[PDB]
DNA sequence: ACCGTCATGATCATATTATTACGCCAGACAGGG
DNA sequence: CCCTGTCTGGCGTCCTCTCACCTATGATCATGACGGT
C-alpha cells in the first residue's frame, strides 16, 4: 500500500536487494547528544548532573562552611525562535540552580550544623536546541561539530626508525587521560627506561616506583623471575629450569645423574630440554665463572658485624661471594638477564638512580614540576597525591576506564577515575613485554582509538571550566564572610558561567557558521567529524597519515565526501548509518549470519569488535531463504579483504548504501564514476543554490525523501487527517478523530515560512503543495521548502543535453546553453540581502533620520516617504536612497558669544553631512520588509508607529483567527457529541454559542465530555487574553541596543537574479563549466522531429576525467523523458483510463526481480489521471547508489518508448541546416547552477580609498579595492626586460602620493609620463627599523 | 646551500627580504654593512628601475656618470 | 582608529610603549622615592623585560598577551614573516588600476587580443576617458565628466573604444609560476561580465575553465604600454623559456 | 593488495573495490594538496638564490667550458647530443671526427643547421661553454649563456636569466611526485676505460680495478654505452673487440668479494693462526 | 500627599596563572674513551 | 681531546570570496522606588 502523497508521482525504482533496515534520523547525533547533555538525569551521570555532582560541595579553608547541590531546573525562554532571530538576542534558557549553605560548629565537624539555607539561584545562560539541530546565538544560526579525537587510555606506540640513525626501534606508552596530567613512558638507545610527565623534564621510570612506596626488592620481585643458587657441599649448585636455555651456548659440560647432557661449546636444543624436563633434573653445577655477573636481588646483611654483604641489584664477584658465603647464606637468589627473553632494563634504570628511598623520589618529582624551590615531604606527597591519585584533578572517564582495562587484557570494564599502583606496573609491564618481542604496538588512525565528541559532551565541559573558576571564587568568599548573615545567592555570581559557555557557542574553533543554502547543505553540515579544533592536530602542521582513509573507514565514516585542498581527511564527514556508540565510538549495523541462515536482526558493531569477526559483502547473491548461493564469497576478515568459504562467514551488511554518506548518495551511478570525480560531484551537489521552481531529479536515488523530510525544511504533518483551509500564508489540518485527544479539540495550523533571508542570501521559501479537502498522513509532507517537491529534493534543473564539439564554445571544460533556457526562467534564483542603517550619537551631535537631505534631487527623494524611510515594495537600482541619513555634527566649541548667535538663525543652518544608506553597487531588487529598533527613552517617529501599528493589528488579528478557527473546530465537536444522546437536529444552529456548553443531557461519560470541552473553551479565551496583552507588552516596549546608538533601521532587499556568460553550472559528477555563450534558439542542433538541444556539452571531458557515469545518467534520463513524451501522447488524444493503466503497467514492472511490484488495479480510475498528471513531463527513476540499473535494463527501458536502443540520434545542425555525421548523445542530464555568480566576482578599480598606514589600496571588493600585484608577478615582470612596467606598477600606481596626483593630472592632460619619487611604505620600513636600536640611513 | 648563499649575501635587503630578518639585520648592524644595491630584489624594494631589463640601459647611464 | 562602533581597536605597539612608560615612570619614582634594594632590582628586571618584550616579543620566555591568550605583535614581528613589511608591502603591493573576474572562452579571437567586459572597461579606464571627455569639449570641470560616467551617457562609449584601441592590458592568473602567466593582449569589449580569453594561451596559463578567475592590469605611462607591446604581447611569448618546445601548442 | 579490482568503470564496481580506489585516490589528493607548498617553497628559495644575476657582457674570453656528451644510464641511450648542446656556444672548435678539421669554428652558436651538421658527422662529445665557468665579475657573459631559449638568436645583453631560471625549475615542481651481471642491448664493439686488467688460466680478461667503465662504441664512433664492472669480474670479451647483440660480455658474484691475484705460485698463511685469528667451521652439509 | 530609607546603577583605576598531539634540519653544547 | 646525544631555533604556497567577534573586577556617590505620618 502506498501512502497519499506517493500516489501523486510514485519513483520507478530499480534495485534488487530487499532491504531490511532503513534510513534512520539523519539528525540524531547532534539532537541525541543534547538530549543526553540537557535532561534531568538521575543516578549521577552523564549530563549536567556529572559537572554539578564533581564540582560541588564546595568546602571552604577550613571555616566549617559548606554550599552542597541539590538540583538544577531550566525555565522557559522568554523570546521563541523566530522573534530571537528577528530581533538578534540568543536563542537561550536560563539556569535555575537550587543550592543549599550549610555552617558547622565548632570542635565537632562530626556534629550538627546551627542553620541551613536552601535557595534558588539564577547562573549562566545555556542556549538551547532547536528542532532542526541548530542554535541560534546572535540571530544567526550556527552548527557546532562533532570532533573526532584520541580516546582516553593507555597507548603503545612505537617511534619507529628515525630516532639515532641506527634502526633501532623505541616504544612508548601515552597514558592519556580525560583531564588531567599527561604520562609517558619510554626507552632510549641506552636502553634505560625513562618517565615523563606533561613533555616535562625527563626521569628514570622507577623514581615512580619508590614514589608508591616500594622497596627496590619488590621491585625486582615483580620485575623478574628469580634464579636459585644452593650451596651444597660441590662448586654452589643450582637449580635449574631448561626453559630459560633455549637456544644459549654454555660454558662448560653441563652433566646430570651421570650422563652428559649438553657439551661445551654448544646449545642448549629443544629436545635436551625435554630430556632434562623428563628425568626432573633440579641441581646442576656451576663453575666460579658462571656468576661472574650474576644480579642479585635483595640485600643481604652479616650477622656478626652488622653491615652489608652486598646490596640490592648488584653483580657478584669473587669477593662478594666470599664474603656471603662465610657468612651463613646457602640460598642466592638472582635475575635472569637474557638477550631476547628479558633483558635488564628496570636494572639499569635502578642503577642510573640516585635515589634510594620514598621521601627523596618525592622530592624529585616536586622538583621537576616546579623548577628551583625548598620541598618539604608534606608538599610532595600533597602534589604527587594531586598527580593522580586525587579525585580532583585526575579524571579518566568511563571510556578511558574501558580502553585502560581493554588494553591490558583485563576483565571488569568498571573501575575508578583515578590510577593506582597496578595500573602503573601494569603498563611498565606490558611495555616491556613490547620491547621483548611478543605483542604488538597500536596504530593510531584506527577507529577503535578515535572517540566521537558531540554538542552535549564539549559544552559541558566547558560548563564544568566556568565552574571551577567560580569554585575558586566561591572558597575565596565562603570563609571570608560574617555567618550567618548572608544568603548563596550573594556569593555565586553568573559571570564566568555565561561568560564560559557564551565564548565558546559564540567564538570556537568547532562551533561555526551554518552553510544553508540548500536543505542537503543543512543535513550534511550537521553531520560532519572534525579532527580539527581544541585537542586534535592542525592544518599547516599534519601531516601524512591521518589524511589517508584507513581500512576500518568502512560503514562509519565515508571515503569519498570530504573537502579538497588543504584539509583533505580532516574534515571527514559521518555516514548513512553510523550511529555512536555508548561510550562516543562509531558503530554500524549488520546482519547476523548464523551457520547457514542471514537472520534479519540487526545487530551494531563497534570498530574493534568487526575486527575479529569475518563479515561478508553488501551485495552477495542469496536465493530466498539467506543461502549463499556461492561456494566462495568475497569478505574481510581483519582489515584486508579476502574470498571465504560459504558458511564461516558471520556477520552480512544491511544495505548496500551503507558505505557513503547523504552527499554522495544523491548520485546516480556512483559505481561508475572515479573516486576523484565522485568527490568534486558531491562537493559541488552541496554548493548548490535554489532555483525559482524547482524541479525533480529524473534519475535519482530514492534517498532524495529521507534527505527531505528528515531535514527541516519541509511542514511535516504531526497527526494526519483532512486538509481544511490552504493558503499561501498557512495550512489548516482537521485532525482525524482516530488520532484525536479527548480534551483541547484540536485543528491544528501550520505557519509557514514566506520570504526571508537565509545565512547565504538565498530565498528560503515554503510553498503549499496540498490541494483542499485532501486526506494526508501521519509523518507526511504539507508544504515544500526550498529545492523541494511534492516532498523529493530537487536541487537543480534537468535538461536536454548533447555530447558534441560545437564550434569551440566549449573548449576546456565550458558549456553552451541555448536561449530556450533563459526564456524558461528556470534558472532564476531569489536571493535576501539585507541592509542596516545605524543611527548613533557622536560627540559633534546626535545623527538624524530625516528625509531632508542636502544637495540631492526631489527626483532621487521621491522613492521615499514622510519620515524618511523607503517604502514597501519600490524597486531601487545601485545608488537609491533607502534611508536618508545625515551626520548630526558640527558644534563650534559652545560658549556664549555662539550661544546667543544660534538663536537668530535658528536649529542647525547646514552643519549635517551626508551619510545616507545606500544600495551596495550593482544590484536591483524590490524592498519587502523594513524594521525600525529604537531605544527607550527616545522619540519615535512616524513610520516606527506606523510599523509598530501594523504588527499590532497583525498580531491581534493572527491570534483572533487563531482561537476562531480554534473554536470552529470545538464547536463542530460540540455538534457531534450533542447528536448522540438527545439530538437537536434543526433545533441546535438556531440557539447560540454561548447556549452549547450549557445546555442539558443525560450524565454518563458525554456530559463529562461537555464538560471537558467547555473549560477547555473558557481555557482558551482566558489564555488569549492574558497572551494578547504579553504579545501587546512585548511590541510595544523598547528594544536593547549597543550602548550609544539611538536607532536601526533595517531593510530587507530581494533580488530576482538570473543567467549570463559567466555563471558557474555544473552536473552531479564533476563535470563543472563556465557558461560560455548563450546561444539564440534556431542555433542549436536539431533532432528529425524538431526539438533543439538545450545544453551542448564537450565530449573530451569523458575520457580523461573519469566519469563515465553521465553517459549512463544521460541515457537513462532519455529513457525516462521518452516514458514520458509516451504518456503525454496517450493523454493528450483524449483517452480513456484503460490505456493509461495498460502502459503505466507495462512502464512500472520491466525489469529483474526488483523491490518495487506496484500494480494500477488498486487505485480506482481517478487516481491514474492524477499519476499521469503528475508522469507527463517526465518519469522520475531511482537508481540506488551501488545496485544499481545495468546497461540491458536501460536498454529495455529505451526499447519501451521508441527512442533508438543506442542512446544516439543524429542530429542535424541550425547554422549550415545539414546533418552531422556519426550520430551523436543526446539525453537529459541533471544539472545544478553553483553559487559561484560572475556579478559577485568581477571588480574594476581606477582610483578609490587608500590605507591609513601604509599608502597602499585596500584589500577586497566590498571595500572598493585594487587587486594585489603579488610577488610571483613581481618576479614574472623581471624575468622579461618590463622596467617601466615594473616602476610604475610599484611606485606610481599604488604607493607615492604625489607621484599618483602628477600621474592623475598627466593623464587627464593627455601627457602619458611618471615622475617616480619613493613608496612611501619603505619610509614606513625606515621608521620601524629605526624605531628599534638601529639607525638605517640614506647616503649621499 | 640556497638558503645558506641567499643569506649570505654582499646586500643585506637582500638577505632580509628572504628568511629571518632578525639575525641578518643584527649581523649587518654590528658590522656597519653598506648595500650598494646593484640588484634586482633591492631595487624592487627601494622602488626604482630593475637593473636588467629596459632599466640596465639606464643603470649603464648612471654607472657611466659617476 | 575606530571600528564600527564606539570603542577603538587599538594596535599592539601602544600595548607595549604604554607598558614600557608606566614601568619607566614607575622606576623614576622609587629611585626617588629611595626603596631599598629589591624593589628597584624587580623594578628595573620588570623594565628590562617590557622593553625586550617591545622590541622582539617572545624571543625572552612565554610571550605577553593582552586578548585574549594569544600574543600581541611586537616591532621585530611588523618586520619579519610572510606578514611583515619586505614579503607583504614591499615586494608585493595592492594596485590600482586593477580588476578581477571569471574568465571564459571566446574562441573568435586572434591571439594577441582578449575580451574585456564593458563595466571593468569604464572602471580601469576613468582617468584616459576624463582626458579623451575633456579634450573634445563637451564638458568642462572635471566633476562634469565623473556624473558623465557615472550616469553612462550615449556618448562615453565611442569615447571608450578610442581609448581601448592600441592599449595592451596584463592579464595574469592568480598563481602566477613562471612567466608566461602574465601577458598582455590587446581588449576587445564584452557585453557581458566575464574574461574572454584565447584557447591556446590557456595552456600557457594552465588555465582551464572551471571557475578560474584572473586579474587584469593597466599599463599607465607610455614605456609601459610599449613594454606590453613589445615584450609581455602574446604573439611574443611562443615558445616556452625552459626549453625550445612551443607553448601555444593546440591543446 | 593481492586481490585486484577486476572490473572497470563500464561494468560496475561494487564496494570493497570502491572502497580501495578510494584509499589510491585519497593518497593522490593528500599529496597534490601538500606538495605544492613545497614546490611554491623551492620556487621561492631559487629565485632569491638567483635574484642578482644579469647577463652584463659579451665575451667572458674564455676557453673553459663543460663537455657535454650525451647521458646513458646503461640502457639504450637515454638523451642524446642534440638535446644538450643545442644553442650552447662551442669552448674550442669542434674536430670532424675523421681527422684534425675544423668541422665547427669555436665561438658558434649551435642553432639546429650546425646540429644537423653535427649528427650526420657522428660528433663524439662537444666541450661547450657553461655558465659555471664564465669569467665574468658580477653576472654572466652573453656567450657562455647560450641560446636565449624563446628568442632564436643569443641572450641579450641586459635579459635577467636567474630569475627565468629559477622559475623554470621550480615552476614543474607540482609534475614530480613526492612521495647479477651485464646483459648487452645492441650490437658493437667494446672499449674500456679506467681499466687495469690481466688474462686468467682461462682466458676471461678479469680487472684488477674497481672503477672500471665498459663502454660499447658502435661502427661510427659515438658512444652508445656504458657499464660499471666491479673489481675481478669475468669478462667473456675484451678489448677492442666486436660482439653480437645480446651476448653476454659481463659476470661476476656480488655476495662473494674476490681477492684473485696477478701472479701465480703457491699460497702460504701469513699470520692465519687457528684458535685467536682465524676458526675452525667444518661445513655442515657438504663436508668440504 | 510629603518626607525619609532601602536598593540599584553610574565612574574608576588594578595589573597577570592550572596545557600537551609536527617533521626535518642545521647549530651550538656538555659528556666521555 | 674528537665523536656524540641532546636541546634549541627556524623554516614550511600563492591569489581570491563569505560570515562572526575581541578581560574581569572591587568600591561608592548619587539617582530611584518603597513605606510612615
Ligand atoms: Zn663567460
Amino acid at each position: 500500500v502506498y501512502s497519499y502523497t506517493e500516489k501523486k508521482r510514485i519513483r520507478k525504482d530499480f534495485g534488487k536487494r530487499p532491504q531490511v533496515l532503513d534510513v534512520p534520523y539523519l539528525l540524531s547525533i547532534q539532537l541525541d547528544s543534547f538530549q543526553k547533555f540537557i535532561e534531568q538525569d538521575p543516578e549521577g551521570q552523564y549530563g549536567l548532573e556529572a559537572a554539578f555532582r564533581s564540582v560541588f560541595p564546595i568546602q571552604s579553608y577550613s571555616g566549617n562552611s559548606e554550599l552542597q547541590y541539590v538540583s538544577y531546573r531550566l525555565g522557559e525562554p522568554v523570546f521563541d525562535v523566530q522573534e530571537c532571530q528577528i530581533r538578534g538576542v540568543t536563542y537561550s534558557a536560563p539556569l535555575r540552580v537550587k543550592l543549599r549553605l550549610v555552617i558547622y560548629e565548632r570542635e565537632a565537624p562530626e556534629g550538627t550544623v546551627k542553620d541551613i539555607k536552601e535557595q534558588e539561584v539564577y547562573m549562566g545562560e545555556i542556549p538551547l536546541m532547536t528542532d532542526n539541530g541548530t542554535f541560534v546565538i546572535n540571530g544567526t544560526e550556527r552548527v557546532i561539530v562533532s570532533q573526532l579525537h584520541r580516546s582516553p587510555g593507555v597507548f603503545f606506540d612505537s617511534d619507529k626508525g628515525k630516532t639515532h640513525s641506527s634502526g633501532k626501534v623505541l616504544y612508548n606508552a601515552r597514558i592519556i587521560p580525560y583531564r588531567g596530567s599527561w604520562l609517558d613512558f619510554e626507552f632510549d638507545p641506552k636502553d634505560n627506561l625513562f618517565v615523563r610527565i606533561d613533555r616535562r623534564r625527563k626521569l628514570p621510570a622507577t623514581i615512580i616506583l619508590r614514589a608508591l612506596n616500594y622497596t627496590t626488592e619488590q621491585i625486582l620481585d615483580l620485575f623478574f623471575e628469580k634464579v636459585i643458587f644452593e650451596i651444597r657441599d660441590n662448586k654452589l649448585q643450582m637449580e635449574l629450569v631448561p626453559e630459560r636455555l633455549r637456544g644459549e651456548t654454555a660454558s662448560f659440560d653441563i652433566e646430570a645423574n651421570g650422563k652428559v647432557y649438553v657439551e661445551k661449546g654448544r646449545r642448549i636444543t629443544a629436545r635436551h630440554i625435554r630430556q632434562l624436563e623428563k628425568d626432573d633434573v633440579k641441581l646442576i653445577e656451576v663453575p666460579v665463572e658462571y656468576i661472574a655477573g650474576k644480579v642479585v636481588a635483595k640485600d643481604y646483611i652479616d650477622e656478626s658485624t652488622g653491615e652489608l654483604i652486598c646490596a640490592a641489584n648488584m653483580e657478584l664477584s669473587l669477593d662478594l661471594l666470599a664474603k656471603l658465603s662465610q657468612s651463613g647464606h646457602k640460598r642466592i637468589e638472582t635475575l635472569f638477564t637474557n638477550d631476547l627473553d628479558h633483558g635488564p632494563y628496570i636494572s639499569e634504570t635502578l642503577r642510573v638512580d640516585p635515589t634510594n628511598d620514598r621521601l627523596s623520589a618525592l622530592v624529585e618529582i616536586y622538583r621537576m614540576m616546579r623548577p628551583g624551590e625548598p620541598p618539604t615531604r608534606e608538599a610532595a606527597e600533597s602534589l604527587f597525591e594531586n598527580l593522580f591519585f586525587s579525585e580532583d584533578r585526575y579524571d579518566l572517564s568511563a571510556v578511558g576506564r574501558m580502553k585502560f582495562n581493554r588494553s591490558l587484557l583485563r576483565e571488569e570494564i568498571e573501575g575508578s577515575g583515578i590510577l593506582s599502583k597496578d595500573d602503573i606496573i601494569d603498563v611498565m609491564k606490558k611495555l616491556i613485554d613490547i620491547r621483548n618481542g611478543k605483542g604488538e604496538v597500536d596504530d593510531i588512525d584506527h577507529l577503535g582509538n578515535r572517540r566521537i565528541r558531540s554538542v552535549g559532551e564539549m559544552a559541558e565541559n566547558q560548563f564544568r571550566v566556568g565552574l571551577v573558576r567560580v569554585e575558586r571564587a566561591v572558597k575565596e568568599r565562603l570563609s571570608l564572610g560574617d555567618l550567618d548573615t548572608l544568603m548563596p545567592q550573594d556569593m555565586i555570581n553568573a559571570k564566568p558561567i555565561s561568560a564560559a559557555v557564551k565564548e565558546f557557542f559564540g567564538s570556537s574553533q568547532l562551533s561555526q557558521f551554518m552553510d544553508q543554502n540548500n536543505p542537503l547543505s543543512e543535513i550534511t553540515h550537521k553531520r560532519r567529524i572534525s579532527a580539527l579544533g581544541p585537542g586534535g592536530l592542525t592544518r599547516e602542521r599534519a601531516g601524512f597519515e591521518v589524511r589517508d582513509v584507513h581500512p576500518t573507514h568502512y560503514g562509519r565514516v565515508c571515503p569519498i565526501e570530504t573537502p579538497e585542498g588543504p584539509n583533505i581527511g580532516l574534515i571527514n564527514s559521518l555516514s548513512v548509518y553510523a550511529q555512536t556508540n555508548e561510550y562516543g565510538f562509531l558503530e554500524t549495523p549488520y546482519r547476523k549470519v548464523t551457520d547457514g541462515v542471514v537472520t534479519d536482526e540487526i545487530h551494531y558493531l563497534s570498530a574493534i569488535e568487526e575486527g575479529n569477526y569475518v563479515i561478508a559483502q553488501a551485495n552477495s547473491n542469496l536465493d530466498e531463504e539467506g543461502h549463499f548461493v556461492e561456494d566462495l564469497v568475497t569478505c574481510r576478515s581483519k582489515g584486508e579483504s579476502s574470498l571465504f568459504s560459504r558458511d564461516q562467514v558471520d556477520y552480512m551488511d544491511v544495505s548496500t548504501q551503507q558505505v557513503v554518506s547523504v552527499g554522495a548518495s544523491l548520485i546516480p551511478f556512483l559505481e561508475h564514476d572515479d573516486a576523484n570525480r565522485a568527490l568534486m560531484g558531491a562537493n559541488m551537489q552541496r554548493q548548490a543554490v535554489p532555483t525559482l521552481r524547482a524541479d525533480k531529479p529524473l534519475v535519482g536515488t530514492g534517498m532524495e525523501r529521507a534527505v527531505a523530510v528528515d531535514s527541516g525544511v519541509t511542514a511535516v504533518a504531526k497527526r494526519g487527517g483532512v486538509v481544511q483551509y490552504v493558503d499561501a500564508s498557512r495550512i489548516v489540518i482537521k485532525v482525524n478523530e482516530d488520532e484525536m485527544y479527548p480534551g483541547e479539540a484540536g485543528i491544528d495550523i501550520y505557519n509557514l515560512t514566506k520570504y526571508t533571508r537565509s545565512n547565504q542570501n538565498t530565498c528560503i521559501n515554503q510553498m503549499p503543495c496540498v490541494s483542499l479537502g485532501e486526506p494526508v498522513e501521519r509523518g507526511d509532507v504539507l508544504a515544500d521548502g526550498p529545492s523541494t517537491d511534492l516532498g523529493e529534493l530537487a536541487l537543480g534543473q534537468n535538461m536536454r543535453v548533447a555530447f558534441m564539439p560545437w564550434n569551440g564554445y566549449n573548449f576546456e571544460d565550458s558549456i553552451l546553453v541555448s536561449e530556450r533556457v533563459v526564456q524558461e526562467d528556470r534558472f532564476t534564483t531569489i536571493h535576501i540581502q539585507e541592509l542596516a542603517c545605524v543611527s548613533r550619537d557622536t560627540k559633534l551631535g546626535p545623527e538624524e533620520i530625516t528625509a531632508d537631505i542636502p544637495n540631492v534631487g526631489e527626483a532621487a527623494l521621491s522613492k521615499l516617504d514622510e519620515s524618511g524611510i523607503v517604502y514597501i515594495g519600490a524597486e531601487v537600482t545601485g545608488g537609491d536612497i533607502l534611508v536618508g541619513k545625515v551626520t548630526p555634527k558640527g558644534e563650534t566649541q559652545l560658549t556664549p558669544e555662539e550661544k546667543l548667535l544660534r538663536a537668530i538663525f535658528g536649529e542647525k543652518a547646514s552643519d549635517v553631512k551626508d551619510s545616507s544608506l545606500r544600495v551596495p553597487n550593482g544590484v536591483s531588487g524590490t524592498v519587502i520588509d523594513v524594521q525600525v529598533f529604537t531605544r527607550d527613552g527616545v522619540e519615535k517617529d512616524k513610520r516606527a508607529l506606523e510599523i509598530e501599528e501594523m504588527q499590532l493589528k497583525q498580531a491581534k488579528k493572527d491570534l483572533s483567527e487563531e482561537l476562531q478557527i480554534l473554536e470552529a473546530g470545538l464547536f463542530s465537536r460540540i455538534r457531534a457529541v450533542l447528536v448522540a444522546g438527545g439530538v437537536e437536529a434543526e433545533k441546535l444552529d438556531k440557539l447560540p454559542r454561548d447556549r452549547w456548553l450549557e445546555l442539558g443531557l443525560t450524565d454518563e461519560e458525554k456530559q463529562n465530555q461537555l464538560e471537558q470541552l467547555a473549560e477547555q473553551y473558557d481555557e482558551l479565551k482566558h489564555e488569549f487574553e492574558k497572551k494578547l496583552e504579553a504579545k501587546r507588552r512585548k511590541i510595544t516596549q523598547g528594544d536593547d541596543l549597543a550602548p550609544g546608538v539611538l536607532k536601526i533601521v533595517k531593510v530587507y532587499l530581494a533580488v530576482k537574479r538570473r543567467i549570463q556568460p559567466g555563471d558557474k553550472m555544473a552536473g552531479r559528477h564533476g563535470n563543472k563549466g563556465v557558461i560560455s555563450k548563450i546561444n539564440p534558439i534556431e542555433d542549436m542542433p536539431y533532432d528529425e522531429n524538431g526539438t533543439p538541444v538545450d545544453i551542448v556539452l564537450n565530449p573530451l571531458g569523458v575520457p580523461s576525467r573519469m566519469n563515465i557515469g553521465q553517459i549512463l545518467e544521460t541515457h537513462l534520463g532519455m529513457a525516462a523523458k521518452g516514458i514520458g513524451d509516451k504518456i503525454n501522447a496517450m493523454l493528450k488524444q483524449q483517452q480513456e483510463v484503460a490505456k493509461l493503466r495498460e502502459f503505466i503497467q507495462r512502464a512500472y514492472d520491466l525489469g529483474a526481480d526488483v523491490r518495487q511490484k506496484v500494480d494500477l488495479s488498486t487505485f480506482s480510475d481517478e487516481e491514474v489521471m492524477r499519476l499521469a498528471e503528475n508522469l507527463r513531463k517526465g518519469m522520475p527513476i531511482a537508481t540506488p547508489v551501488f545496485d544499481g540499473a545495468k546497461e540491458a535494463e536501460i536498454k529495455e527501458l529505451l526499447k519501451l518508448g521508441d527512442l533508438p536502443t543506442s542512446g544516439q540520434i543524429r542530429l542535424y545542425d541550425g547554422r549550415t541546416g545539414e546533418q552531422f555525421e556519426r550520430p551523436v548523445t543526446v539525453g537529459y542530464m541533471y544539472m545544478l547552477k553553483l553559487n559561484h555568480l560572475v556579478d559577485d566576482k568581477m571588480h574594476a578599480r581606477s582610483t578609490g580609498s587608500y590605507s591609513l598606514v601604509t599608502q597602499q589600496p585596500l584589500g577586497g571588493k566590498a571595500q572598493f579595492g585594487g587587486q594585489r600585484f603579488g610577488e610571483m608577478e613581481v618576479w614574472a615582470l623581471e624575468a622579461y626586460g618590463a622596467a617601466y612596467t615594473l616602476q610604475e606598477m610599484l611606485t606610481v600606481k599604488s604607493d607615492d602620493v604625489n607621484g599618483r596626483t602628477k600621474m592623475y593630472k598627466n593623464i587627464v592632460d593627455g601627457n602619458h609620463q611618471m615622475e617616480p619619487g619613493m613608496p612611501e611604505s619603505f619610509n614606513v620600513l625606515l621608521k620601524e627599523i629605526r624605531s628599534l636600536g638601529i639607525n638605517i640611513e640614506l647616503e649621499d | 646551500g640556497i638558503t645558506k648563499a641567499s643569506l649570505a649575501t654582499e646586500s643585506f635587503i637582500s638577505a632580509a627580504s628572504f628568511q629571518e630578518t632578525t639575525r641578518v639585520l643584527t649581523e649587518a648592524a654590528v658590522a656597519g654593512k653598506r648595500d650598494e644595491l646593484r640588484g634586482l630584489k633591492e631595487n624592487v624594494i627601494v622602488g626604482r628601475l630593475i637593473p636588467a631589463g629596459t632599466g640596465y640601459a639606464y643603470h649603464q647611464d648612471r654607472m657611466r656618470r659617476r | 582608529v575606530p571600528l564600527d562602533g564606539g570603542r577603538f581597536a587599538t594596535s599592539d605597539l601602544n600595548d607595549l610603549y604604554r607598558r614600557v612608560i608606566n614601568r619607566n615612570n614607575r622606576l623614576k619614582r622609587l629611585l626617588d622615592l629611595a626603596a631599598p634594594d629589591i624593589i628597584v632590582r624587580n623594578e628595573k628586571r620588570m623594565l628590562q623585560e617590557a622593553v625586550d618584550a617591545l622590541l622582539d616579543n617572545g624571543r625572552r620566555g612565554r610571550a605577553i598577551t593582552g586578548s585574549n591568550k594569544r600574543p600581541l605583535k611586537s616591532l621585530a614581528d611588523m618586520i619579519k614573516g610572510k606578514q611583515g613589511r619586505f614579503r607583504q608591502n614591499l615586494l608585493g603591493k595592492r594596485v590600482d588600476y586593477s580588476g578581477r573576474s571569471v574568465i571564459t572562452v571566446g574562441p573568435y579571437l586572434r591571439l594577441h587580443q582578449c575580451g574585456l567586459p564593458k563595466k571593468m572597461a569604464l572602471e580601469l579606464f576613468k582617468p584616459f576617458i576624463y582626458g579623451k571627455l575633456e579634450l573634445r569639449g563637451l564638458a568642462t570641470t572635471i566633476k562634469a565628466a565623473k556624473k558623465m560616467v557615472e550616469r553612462e551617457e550615449a556618448v562615453v562609449w565611442d569615447i571608450l573604444d578610442e581609448v581601448i584601441r592600441e592599449h595592451p592590458v596584463l592579464l595574469n592568473r592568480a598563481p602566477t609560476l613562471h612567466r608566461l602567466g602574465i601577458q598582455a593582449f590587446e581588449p576587445v569589449l564584452i557585453e557581458g561580465k566575464a574574461i574572454q580569453l584565447h584557447p591556446l594561451v590557456c595552456a600557457a596559463y594552465n588555465a582551464d575553465f572551471d571557475g578560474d578567475q584572473m586579474a587584469v592590469h593597466v599599463p599607465l605611462t607610455l614605456e609601459a604600454q610599449l613594454e606590453a607591446r613589445a615584450l609581455m604581447m602574446s604573439t611574443n611569448n611562443i615558445l616556452s623559456p625552459a626549453n625550445g618546445e612551443p607553448i601555444i601548442v593546440p591543446s | 593488495i593481492e586481490t585486484p579490482i577486476t572490473a572497470n568503470f563500464r561494468e560496475g564496481l561494487n564496494v570493497l573495490q570502491y572502497f580501495i580506489s578510494t584509499h589510491g585516490a585519497r593518497k593522490g589528493l593528500a599529496d597534490t594538496a601538500l606538495k605544492t607548498a613545497n614546490s611554491g617553497y623551492l620556487t621561492r628559495r631559487l629565485v632569491d638564490v638567483a635574484q642578482d644575476l644579469v647577463v652584463t657582457e659579451d665575451d667572458c674570453g674564455t676557453h673553459e667550458g663543460i663537455m657535454m656528451t650525451p647521458v646513458i644510464e646503461g640502457g639504450d641511450v637515454k638523451e642524446p647530443l642534440r638535446d644538450r648542446v643545442l644553442g650552447r656556444v662551442t669552448a674550442e672548435d669542434v674536430l670532424k671526427p675523421g681527422t684534425a678539421d675544423i668541422l665547427v669554428p669555436r665561438n658558434t652558436l649551435l642553432h639546429e643547421q650546425w646540429c644537423d651538421l653535427l649528427e650526420e658527422n657522428s660528433v663524439d662529445a662537444v666541450k661547450v661553454r657553461s655558465v659555471v665557468s664564465c669569467d665574468t665579475d658580477f653576472g654572466v657573459c652573453a656567450h657562455c649563456y647560450g641560446r636565449d631559449l624563446a628568442r632564436g638568436h643569443i641572450i641579450n645583453k641586459g635579459e635577467a636569466i636567474g630569475v627565468i631560471a629559477a622559475q623554470s625549475i621550480g615552476e614543474p615542481g607540482t609534475q614530480l611526485t613526492m612521495r647479477s651481471s651485464i646483459q648487452v642491448k645492441n650490437k658493437g664493439s667494446i672499449k674500456l676505460s679506467n681499466v687495469k686488467s690481466v688474462v686468467n688460466s682461462s682466458g676471461k680478461l678479469v680487472i684488477t680495478s674497481r672503477n672500471t667503465e665498459l663502454k660499447l662504441i658502435d661502427e661510427f664512433g659515438r658512444t652508445k654505452e656504458s657499464y660499471k664492472v666491479p673489481y675481478g669480474a669475468v669478462l667473456a670479451k675484451g678489448d677492442g673487440e666486436q660482439v653480437a647483440g645480446g651476448e653476454t660480455v659481463a659476470n661476476w658474484d656480488p655476495h662473494t668479494m674476490p681477492v684473485i691475484t696477478e701472479v701465480s705460485g703457491f699460497v702460504r698463511f701469513t699470520d692465519m693462526i687457528d684458535g685467536q685469528t682465524i676458526t675452525r667451521q667444518t661445513d655442515e652439509l657438504t663436508g668440504l
